[PDB]
Parts: C-alpha cells; structure tokens; sequence
RNA sequence: GCCUGCGGCUUAAUUUGACUCAACACGGGAAACCUCACCCGGCCCGGACACGGACAGGAUUGACAGAUUGAUAGCUCUUUCU
C-alpha cells in the first residue's frame, strides 16, 4: 500500500498562548495614604488555598484558580 | 513535572546509584517512589534528560530500563541539594 | 560582626536554597509573606514603577516584617539565583529579582551575627 | 494530556493489554503456566527456561 | 534520440579544493619515502595493510 | 529571447536561466539575415556601460523550431502499499486530479507510474507504479506548454558609455 | 446448505503479506472496543540535548461558568483566576 496524505480540513486550530497582563498584582491590593490595605476579592474557605492564595472577580460569581470553587 | 516530582527522582539515586522503571504510558505512579507520588511517566523522561548530557547509562533489558551513576555523574547531584562531600554513597562503603 | 553591612546578606539567601524557601517576584512575595510564616523580607531600591512601591512595604511592618535596603534589581537577583555561569565563572547573564521573601534560615552565627543588631537600634 | 482522556479506554482483559514480557509485542503470545512471552521470544529462551524438545 | 554531450561532467556538485601546506620536493621528498618505509618499522604478524590502504 | 536546450530533435526544453557552460539557442523576432553570422550578446548595466554576457553565432532562421516552456509539479508518497501508494501535495481538488488522468506520472528515483483514482475531496490521489516505491521518495509529473518569444524589436540602441571595471 | 481463507467487484476504508507442490481455517489472523496498520473528526507532546532570542515588573502550567463541541476535549472564544 501507499499513503494518502489527506492533509486538509477547515485549515487550523490554533491554541492559546497564554495572557499577558501586565503587572495585575497591582490590581488585587489597594493601598491608601496611611498603608490602608483592603483586600478587594476573596480568601478561599479551603485548606490549601486558605490565608495565602485570593479568588476571582466575574460579573456574577466567584472562581477559585487553585481549587477551581466556584459560587455565585 | 513540577518542581515537587523533580527532586523526589534525585534523591534515591545519589543514596543508591540505581533507579529502574517499566516503560509504561498508562502508568499512575512508580512503585518505588512511594508515598511521594510522581506518575512513573516522569521517571523516565528526567533519566532522558541526563543521558543526553552524558550523566546516566541506559543498558535496556526486557522492557525496563537500568542506570547507573557515572563518575562525572556523582558530582552532578552534590550542586543540586548541597550534599557536602562528608557523605558517599553506596558505592564506596562496602569493604 | 565581621560580614560587612550589605555584605552580610550574602550569607543568609544561600541557606534557605538548602530547604526551599526562596519565593521570587512580585506575585508570591506579597502573598507567602501574607501567610504568617516567614521571617523577614528585602525590597530593592532600583524600582521603576510608582504602584510597585505603595502595595509591598505596607503590608510588612503591620504583619510585623522588617524591611532592609540594598539598590539593585540586578543586584536582588544574583542572591535569588537565576543568573548563569560561563565555564571560567563569569556571571554572565543576569536576570535579576526585587524582591526576595526568607521563610526557613539556616544555621549560620557569620549571617545571624550581622543583620539582626541592625534592627534593634532602628526601633 | 489530558488526564482524563488521555489512556482513559479501559485496558483490562483483551489482547490490547498483554504484553510479550520480553519484547512488548501483543500478537502470538503464550500465557500458558505464566510465561507471558510471545511464541517467537519462547523459542530464544526455551532451554535457558529449562523446556526441552524429547520428542 | 539520446546522446548528450558531457552530461555527467555538468550533473557533478563543484567541490571546491581544500587548502593544505605544500609539499617538500626533491632530495627532501625522497628522504620523507625513506623513513617512512625503512626507519620507523612498525611490526606487524603477517603483514597485509597497505600505504593508501583507508579502512 | 527564448532560452533552450540545443538539440537535434523537434521539440527543445526551455530554459528559465542562462547558465555558465552550457550552450543555448535563443529565439527572437529579429529580421532575417543569413548565416554564417557572428552573434553578442550585452546588457545595460548602469551609468549605460554594456556588458558582455554572451557570444556564439546565428544558426538556422525560422519560426518552426518550437520552444516547449515545462513544469514539473511535486508530490508527497505518505501511504505506501505494494506496487499502488498514495499521493497528497500534487493537487488541492478533486477534480483537478482528474483533469490531470492521463499524464504519466515518474519519480524522482526512477519509478514510472500513473494515476489511479482520485479518493479525498482534498488533492488525494492512489497511484500504481512499476515496482515499490522508497518513503525516502517524491513523485513528479511533466506538464508541458509551447511558448514564443516576445514582440520586442527596436532597431535604435543607445551609444554605450566606456567600458571599466567595478 | 452453511463456517472461514484467497482473489474478483462496490466502498471514506471494506488494511497488509502470502499465489503449483514450497499461497488460499495460513500469519496461534476464533479482530464488538482495544489489537489496528485502514478511513473520518479531534487531542497530547512523549522535540533528549548545546547555543542564541525572550523572561522574574513573571517565561510558562492548570481552569468553573456560558457559547461552540460527540466529549465535566482550558481544544478555541468571552470571562480573569491560578
């Protein structure tokens, strides 16, 4: 036998490469005149997430990135 | 791997001088790595990567692969988790 | 106190690479510093942005950390430990970090002597 | 990858789950008394195993 | 009906000639051929490699 | 001019560049003079300082000496059964597969095939040949068209400047 | 009459070797998947290594929801978290 090479379909899929946004650390923290830090998203009620890694803010909902929890 | 399966392989080679495996895609984990749960995919392809370098010799035998540490491949793992040269391994104990 | 000032902390990053301590960047640095568990922490004074500044140190002297200064980012990095080697030892490409967070020392009394009476008149 | 789907068709009984022991074939094997070799890697190691052609 | 001219002559990749230091001549050549095949004897049992002889 | 392979047959290959040793015949509408005549061959370079390219001599007039301009289009064996294999990258249709039946498939190491039938809806083709083909292969098939020079004939060239060397 | 092998012919593919004894219940060939090479649609990287580029003010990894998708396929997109 020899090969049909069948190289031809709607022509790619191409994957994600991987979101650049610049410096969102600033974004989670809010630091007033006096130090003043509120915390603008969530602490994760888990074990392994819990006192050091923060949620999500959609539009509707929470969702965790470590324990992927998600609320609503 | 992360970082957490890259150093669990490291350590009961410099201890012993051998580590084996099956040649297993489909494997969940390694029978030696105990308790310390590495897929046993990532014992093979780590032991790749040292071979390529010139650190471990593959002698294949019956779907499961045998290394050992070379000369120039005892002072590899020394840099790596700073064991002092106070210890030696198992290969110069014996009588 | 025979390490010098800023020399001092050459001696204390070393150690912690023997138990893996050091988390590097902007990200972790703030939130395992967060985590009650760490001793004390460094940031650099080569920093060029203005909301870089505002979010780290605030975060430290109320969760009782102590901040030292050394200038670099170049500097704050080669402690840190990303930058490779030529075969004579030649730094030869750096990558550095500002930031640096200590959470296990080691047993050192040429690190420990130095730094720790620097703090103690500060307060 | 990924974990799920990616050695997720179950390789329990069937011949897509036995091995020749000695050169990881999966056609023509013995697994008779527990060899588990195939019948080309059984006529290497018949002696050395200890089977011998009386008649 | 077939026949080229020179054909093989124009189908072969131009390799350019490698640069080596030249050649000592005369009395200097000759005395080169001669401890090379008298002086520096390198024993052998039977005999059966040649000068050029490559593999 | 029309570049070409110098033969003593009726049809003479094209060629798409002047090359350093070869002998070629261009073909040109040019008015017709009798040979034996001495034939150059310059080119305007810059600043007008003509250079020549190519020297030889008139050979034979006449516009019946066809050039014949080919292309030679390649192909991928990626399936490889005995005697009958699989070519992709030749064609992208269906029906340009089948546009091109009778042209005689080869090889560019020396098996001579044809096509059989065409099988996807991309250009996907089986292929018999005389013997098996290596993987190592690629298949390639000569399509051929007449072409006559261009109608560019002014007798007015411009004086040239002194000739130098760069 | 049926069981299976070969050709032959339709088929997206109805893989392939074997052609007088010395091919044709043969390839331990009684293949639902697997085996599987064949065909269709998708996934993954399992590209070791050396050097250059980038990258720590993060290179990159994992991803609920909803659309799409056969697929609780973060595969792509929004959503913004790790």
């Amino acid at each position: 036998k020899k090969r049909k090479k069948k190289s031809y379909t709607t022509p790619k899929k191409n994957k994600h490469k991987r979101k650049k946004v610049k410096l969102a650390v600033l974004k989670y923290y809010k630091v007033d005149e006096n130090g003043k830090i509120s915390r603008l998203r969530r602490e994760c009620p888990s074990d392994e997430c819990g006192a050091g890694v923060f949620m999500a803010s959609h539009f509707d909902r929470h969702y965790c990135g470590k324990c992927c929890l998600t609320y609503c | 791997m992360p970082k957490k399966n890259r150093i669990a392989i490291y350590e009961l080679l410099f201890k012993e001088g051998v580590m084996v495996a099956k040649k297993d895609v489909h494997m969940p984990k390694h029978p030696e790595l105990a308790d310390k749960n590495v897929p046993n995919l990532h014992v093979m392809k780590a032991m790749q990567s040292l071979k390529s370098r010139g650190y471990v010799k593959e002698q294949f035998a019956w779907r499961h692969f045998y290394w050992y540490l070379t000369n120039e491949g005892i002072q590899y793992l020394r840099d790596y988790l700073h064991l002092p040269p106070e210890i030696v391994p198992a290969t110069l104990r014996r009588s | 106190g025979v390490m010098d000032v800023n020399t001092a902390l050459q001696e204390v990053l070393k150690t912690a690479l023997i138990h893996d301590g050091l988390a590097r960047g902007i990200r972790e640095a703030a939130k395992a510093l967060d985590k009650r568990q760490a001793h004390l922490c460094v940031l650099a004074s080569n920093c060029d942005e203005p909301m870089y500044v505002k979010l780290v140190e605030a975060l430290c002297a109320e969760h009782q950390i102590n901040l030292i200064k050394v200038d670099d980012n170049k500097k704050l990095g080669e402690w840190v430990g990303l930058c490779k080697i030529d075969r004579e030892g030649k730094p030869r490409k750096v990558v550095g970090c500002s930031c640096v967070v200590v959470k296990d020392y080691g047993k050192e009394s040429q690190a420990k002597d130095v730094i720790e009476e620097y703090f103690k008149c500060k307060k | 990858g990924h974990q799920q789907l990616y050695w997720s068709h179950p390789r329990k009984f069937g011949q897509g789950s036995r091995s020749c022991r000695v050169c990881s074939n999966r056609h023509g094997l013995i697994r008779k008394y527990g060899l588990n070799m195939c019948r080309q890697c059984f006529r290497q190691y018949a002696k050395d195993i200890g089977f011998i052609k009386l008649d | 009906s077939l026949a080229r001219a020179g054909k093989v002559r124009g189908q072969t990749p131009k390799v350019a000639k490698q640069e080596k230091k030249k050649k000592k001549t005369g009395r200097a050549k000759r005395r080169m051929q001669y401890n090379r095949r008298f002086v520096n004897v390198v024993p052998t049992f039977g005999k059966k490699k040649g000068p050029n002889a490559n593999s | 001019p029309l570049f070409s392979q110098h033969t003593a047959a009726d049809k003479h290959k094209l060629q798409r560049f002047l090359t350093a040793d070869m002998a070629l015949v261009a073909t040109v509408y040019a008015p017709i003079t009798f040979p034996p005549a001495s034939v150059l061959l310059f080119k305007q370079k810059s600043n007008g300082m003509h250079s020549l390219i190519a020297t030889g001599h008139l050979m034979s007039v006449d516009p019946d000496r066809m050039v014949i301009k080919r292309v030679v289009l390649s192909g991928h064996p990626f399936k490889i059964f005995t005697k009958m294999a699989v070519v992709r990258y030749m064609f992208f249709n269906r029906e340009d597969v089948l546009w091109f039946k009778p042209v005689e498939l080869r090889t560019k190491w020396g098996r001579r095939g044809h096509i059989k039938e065409p099988l996807g809806t991309h250009g996907h083709m089986k292929c018999s040949f005389d013997g098996k083909l290596k993987s190592q292969d690629t298949v390639l098939m000569n399509l051929y068209k007449r072409v006559f020079p261009k109608w560019t004939y002014d007798p007015y060239v411009p004086e040239p400047v002194p000739w130098l060397k760069s």
